[PDB]
RNA sequence: AAGCUCGUAUCAGUUUUAUGAGGUAAAGCGAAUGAUUAGAGGUUCCGGGGUCGAAAUGACCUUGACCUAUUCUCAAACUUUAAAUAUGUAAGAAGUCCUUGUUACUUAAUUGAACGUGGACAUUUGAAUGAAGAGCUUUUAGUGGGCCAUUUUUGGUAAGC
RNA sequence: GAGAACAGAAAUCUCCAGUAGAACAAAAGGGUAAAAGCCCCCUUGAUUUUGAUUUUCAGUGUGAAUACAAACCAUGAAAGU
RNA sequence: GGUUGCGGCCAUAUCUACCAGAAAGCACCGUUUCCCGUCCGAUCAACUGUAGUUAAGCUGGUAAGAGCCUGACCGAGUAGUGUAGUGGGUGACCAUACGCGAAACUCAGGUGCUGCAAUCU
């Protein structure tokens, strides 16, 4: 008989990191959570009260409700030919803020600054990113790094 | 030990190795209802060394706890007490001191006055009417075993009586009868003062007079007899109501001559 | 007996549609203790703007 | 009721060793993996010959035995028992299964078709790779002529292309001959009954000086 | 030398292992109520057997721990029963020892006529001042090898105190 | 199929930058659990034997055990470690910052939460490429026996199974 | 592992090591050490009202669970649960 | 800098063996009248800080130490792997092309960092 449980296929998913068993450090219980915050999901088996389903392990959602010991996140789930809003309730132990946004916000802070700086400076500025452009010309000095001839090695003396 | 033991050993946290904190307790004292987002949660740390008392008011950050106010028993001599610094009465006094200190640090010394006349009664701080609420702290007794009649619920009482809303019940005060499940305010008023020690003193003073000296050698300094204690500790109380502020010591050295000596004992690599 | 061959194609023909978020979403699952106070707050703001 | 070996040659089904899930399994026909002068020092037999595979297949417990004996009777009978040390390097841990279309056992004509065609175990195999030792022989430099032919007589008793290598290494060490002498004239070597114990330059100096006192 | 390093005795245990409950054990308990002043505690059993006939949660043995100078007194009046003589096997590696006895009136007790005869084990442990740090709740800490009791410390203390005769056989 | 509201939105079977999750391939077992070949060094008052023996908490052979330091080989239902491929999210106007309004929730509090007013930034409005328009609704058909190929893969000796 | 009369490989008693190799009703996997385990104290949140949500899923049921609200209770010094 | 209370990151902090530690501090220590808990004031409670010490604990040093951490012209661009071919081969398997890219080994170096309050020659 086939089993389809709330925790099937979780031998290795919810078991703690090596040598990180035990209580949870308090810096999970002090990170404050507001709505709109973008949080990544990662369960620990030590806290069974508030757990997510194995689907939402790995995912990333946006908070919409904040209660005692717990929060609520909206995750969009592909099923069939569309996505569905899933309003699930978790405890704060199965959660961490996403650093993607903490890296985007500082960039906003920075480009706003140099935008307001260029208005004082009397210059125009680029603040769109651009990808890894090709490499430009150069001149390679040959003074100490004079080329060492190479050649393929054989199989004999190697085996 | 073998190698595969110490390769796999999970070290507990540092303060659990040191035996100095219970994180099971710390979790439940520190956490707040997340809907109270960044409001802190103030603790009344109270600790009992061998010949000193610490009382501290502690909020919590991610980069370690923060002290709002602090009160050690080694500053009661400023208010008149010179002996028995690890005493139920001293604990009451110290709790009262930290209470009154904080309550004026904030601007609530006048509004919540506590109980300026003690009787040993179970009286929790009430809220003022159409006005600011009382300061709500909690209590962590470290690792101490809660037992009725301990020094630490003395400081619980002292803070409760100074004003800053420490919620508690009576059945770990002294004088509380396990049988009828009620309290004996007279005995508690005694214990607030030297009620459990003055009796021993004035008992030995006509039972065994030399051992009285062996112990209370310092009470024979200024000729402190076993009826002076009400008027000692109550003057201490009034003094603490009066000027609870923390006036620190004078530093004989500016913290660099202090390091200059110990650096030539520290035994570097 | 459960071939999944040709389901992704059928999905992607009429497409996989994102849910089309809105502004001012629903408040059916939030703390009612916050819901009530919000309801009382917004009327007050309405009134305060009714004059100014 | 032995199936041939050409049915169980290729590494097709992922391994099914003896365990609590597969308790009832026959023992192998190879038990002795060490032959010759076992208790002989690494100094006596410097020369090491190997037998390598060049394909990826499965070796039977009985073939390993039959090649073992075919290499033993030759060397023992031309050179002697205390001339060589042979190590069968591979162990058969994979288990071979067999349907055994049993026509009976419980009632009238029963157990037909392949309803529930899982296998009853009937053999053990050794999974082998592209470049992997099987026979590792250790002798002097005066007996390679025998060792080669002993291995060449064995490669007939199991399938595939199995090529013979004359190792640069001393004995069953990982070190080459002259490096071993650099260590032996130095005090970097200590003897065990069947092997060696090298010296380190990390560790407790007292425990490292008690041993290798010829060093320092 | 130093104070707070001499092997001050800490306790002594008086075990009696009957094997079966009844009035036998109450007579085994009325023997210590006067030799100690401390009401003993009856040891429940732990496992089962057919030979002794024991089962779990049966009180088949008693013991009591005594400290202070009363332990010294008992041991003083219990070693003169052994003619002050003890052997080397009796001393453990951990620095504490023990020995058994049969005639519980050798100590010199008022023999109540109904208790009869039955033996008794003594085990005596001693340590240096400062082994609280294994017991206290806050800031436990093992003790160090420069302060730790040993068999050789024990026999030396036992040659000095109790005046001589450890049969170091 | 009928269309409806709009007109290049903010969408995409795609890449990049940033940030997360995984426990497969490989690898390892002188690292855990299990499996396994070998000898060597020890230990016993203590598993068996043998000589010396009145005996031994006696001695020596010896094989078993365990203990130590190595050594050979393995794991779909073992693992410290840990890829490739595939995968979640973000890349702004529904934004950022300033100011200060409401509330019966919250705070020790004139604290915080949530939603706001009024301001400034509106040009490269904050990566690449593309866009044959984007979004939305009603209704109904036929189908609901599937087969083949590369690669991964389970049974089976194997099969055009 | 070291030790204590009868007492022995094993009753009881004492110390040291001991990251879990124990236990947690029951399969297997996970999880757990001032505990989630062992002992004790008080107890009935195994309660009332009806809703939102997750899993299986048509995003119907049923079953089981998660997080809040309003009332009443227990426990505890208290947080808290 | 030393120490204490509360702590954050939880082994660079652990483990083992030895040595040292002025100051205060911490501690060990001293007594059971009382609340209190024990068979045992050992634990726990309360009392004096008064009697006595640095032996312990604690902190710091040491070690071609175990362990852990970090990083590499170590291994290895190896193993594995995505895509491709009317490529090789009886086949198993393999090579090549465009790309991603490990682990174990080996070597070197490292051995707690720090926040609030108080306090000490």
């Amino acid at each position: 008989g086939k089993s389809h449980g709330y925790r099937s296929r979780t031998r290795y998913m919810f078991q703690r990191d090596f040598r990180k068993h035990g209580a949870v450090h308090l810096s999970t219980y002090l990170k404050v959570y507001k709505v709109g915050d973008i949080v990544d999901i990662k369960a620990n088996g030590s806290i069974q009260k508030g757990m997510p389903h194995k689907f939402y392990q790995g995912k990333t959602g946006v908070v919409y409700n904040v209660t005692k010991s717990s929060v609520g996140v909206i995750i969009n789930k592909m099923v069939g030919n569309r996505y569905l809003e899933k309003r699930l309730n978790l405890r704060v132990e199965h959660i961490k803020h996403s650093k993607c946004r903490q890296e985007f916000l500082e960039r906003v802070k920075a480009n706003a600054a140099k935008r307001a700086e260029a208005k004082a400076q009397g210059v125009a500025v680029q603040l769109k990113r651009q990808p890894a452009q090709p490499r430009e010309s150069r001149i390679v000095s040959t003074e100490g790094n004079v080329p060492q001839t190479l050649a393929p090695v054989p199989y004999e003396t190697f085996i | 030990k073998s190698s595969a033991y110490s390769s796999r050993f999970q070290t507990p946290f540092r303060r659990r190795r040191e035996g100095k904190t219970d994180y099971y307790q710390r979790k439940r004292l520190v956490t707040q209802h997340k809907a109270k987002y960044n409001t802190p949660k103030y603790r009344l740390v109270v600790r009992f060394t061998n010949k000193d008392i610490i009382c501290q008011i502690i909020s919590s950050t991610i980069t370690g706890d923060v002290v709002l106010a602090a009160a050690y028993s080694h500053e009661l001599p400023r208010y008149g007490i010179t002996h028995g610094l690890t005493n139920w009465a001293a604990a009451y006094a110290t709790g009262l001191l930290i209470a009154r200190r904080t309550l004026q640090k904030l601007g609530l010394d006048e509004t919540y006055k506590g109980v300026e006349e003690v009787e040993g009664e179970y009286e929790l701080t009430e809220a003022v009417e159409d006005g600011p609420r009382p300061f709500k702290v909690f209590l962590d007794i470290g690792l101490q075993r809660t037992t009725t009649g301990a020094r630490v619920f003395g400081a619980l009482k002292g803070a409760s009586d100074g004003g800053l809303y420490v919620p508690h019940s009576e059945n770990r005060f002294p004088g509380w009868d396990f049988e009828t499940e009620e309290i004996d305010p007279e005995l508690l008023r005694s214990y607030i003062f030297g009620g459990h020690v003055s009796q021993y003193m004035e008992e030995l003073a006509d039972d065994d007079e030399e051992r009285f000296s062996e112990l209370f050698k310092g009470y024979l300094a200024d000729d402190i007899d076993a009826d002076s204690l009400e008027d000692i500790y109550t003057s201490a109380h009034e003094a603490i109501r009066a000027d609870p502020a923390f006036k620190p010591t004078e530093k004989k050295f500016t913290k660099e001559q202090y390091a200059a000596e110990s650096k030539k004992y520290r035994q570097t690599k | 007996n459960h071939t999944a061959h040709n389901q992704t194609r059928k999905a992607h023909r009429n497409g996989i549609k994102k849910p089309k978020t809105y502004k001012y979403p629903s408040l059916k699952g939030v703390d009612p203790k916050f819901r009530r106070n919000h309801k009382h707050a917004l009327h007050g703001t309405a009134k305060a703007l009714a004059a100014a | 009721a032995r199936r041939p070996a050409r049915c169980y040659r290729y590494q097709k089904n992922k391994p099914y060793p003896k365990s609590r899930y597969n308790r009832a399994v026959p023992d192998s026909k190879i038990r002795i993996y060490d032959l010759g002068k076992k208790k002989a020092t690494v100094d006596e037999f410097p020369l090491c010959v190997h037998l390598v595979s060049n394909e990826l297949e499965q070796l039977s417990s009985e073939a390993l035995e039959a090649a073992r004996i075919c290499a033993n009777k030759y060397m023992t009978t031309v050179s002697g028992r205390d001339a060589f040390h042979l190590r069968v390097r591979v162990h058969p841990f994979h288990v071979l299964r067999i349907n055994k279309m049993l026509s009976c056992a419980g009632a009238d004509r029963l157990q037909q078709g392949m309803r529930g065609a899982w296998g009853k175990p009937h053999g053990l195999a050794a999974r082998v790779d592209i470049g992997q030792i099987i026979f590792s022989v250790r002798t002097k430099d005066s007996n390679k002529d025998v060792v080669v032919e002993g291995l060449r007589r064995a490669r007939y008793k199991f399938p595939g292309q199995q090529k013979i290598i004359l190792s640069k290494k001393w004995g069953f060490t990982n070190l080459d001959r002259p490096e071993y002498l650099k260590k032996r004239e130095a005090g970097e070597v200590k003897d065990d009954g069947a092997f060696v114990k090298f010296l380190s330059k990390k560790g407790s100096l007292e425990n490292n000086i008690r041993e290798f006192p010829e060093y320092f | 030398q130093n104070p707070m390093r001499d092997l001050k005795i800490e306790k002594l245990v008086l075990n009696i292992s009957v094997g079966e409950s009844g009035d036998r054990l109450t007579r085994a308990s009325k023997v210590l109520e006067q030799l100690s002043g401390q009401t003993p505690v009856q040891s429940k059993a732990r496992y089962t057997v057919r030979t002794f006939g024991i089962r779990r949660n049966e009180k088949i043995a008693v013991h009591v721990t005594v400290r202070g100078p009363k332990a010294e007194e008992i041991l003083e009046r219990g070693l003169k029963v052994k003619e002050y003589q003890l052997r080397d096997r009796n001393f453990s590696a951990t620095g504490n020892f023990g020995f058994g006895i049969d005639e519980h009136i050798d100590l010199g007790i008022k023999y109540d006529p109904s208790i009869g005869i039955f033996g008794m084990d003594f085990y005596v442990v001693m340590n240096r001042p400062g082994a609280r740090v294994t017991r206290r709740k806050r800031c436990k800490g093992t003790v160090g090898n420069s302060h730790k009791t040993t068999k050789e410390d024990t026999v030396s203390w036992f040659k000095q105190k109790y005046d001589a005769d450890v049969l170091d056989k």
